[PDB]
């Protein structure tokens, strides 16, 4: 149904708080974050491009967490 | 030993694990 | 030596171009991004919270490239 009769655009549409990102895809060549919301259409693709200018905190933060550092080179 | 405490540590590869977007969506009702 | 005889601050001392990040370990509780410097004392440990206002299109890109991806499922 949607909130509103009135057309709202995709990710960060009117400025909702974000609840959390899910993860992220790489659709057309480009990194693409899926933005969870509570009340709006939960779940919407979004260009890392566009995402990184919206809320680069919650971007940077979410590899932060599902971060993963490989063997150590120096035997 | 002040701030500059570090000294040896870690200098490997990063790496980021993620698995996509809906990759994943257990059900047992269907 | 370190480049003039006044001392200088940490990661993002006075401003000089990242030239590519090259580490990253979480100290206490947060990630120390091995900054590379061209000219400066090059690799130098600063806290994620701290970097992320520094240059989040640089740490975002960073991950973009160290992306090893898990796995697809869909038996």
């Amino acid at each position: 149904h949607m909130k509103e009769e009135s057309e709202k655009p995709r990710g960060f549409a009117r400025g909702l708080e974000p609840e959390r990102i899910i993860g992220a895809t790489d659709s057309s060549g480009e990194l693409m974050f899926l933005m969870k919301w509570k009340n709006s259409d939960e779940a919407d693709l979004v260009p890392a491009k566009e995402a990184n200018v919206k809320c680069p905190q919650v971007v940077i933060s979410f590899y932060e967490e599902r971060l993963t550092w490989h063997s150590y080179p120096s035997d | 030993g002040s701030k500059a405490g570090d000294l040896l540590f870690i200098e490997k590869v990063p790496v980021v694990v993620l698995e996509d977007i809906l990759a994943t969506k257990p059900s047992i009702a269907s």
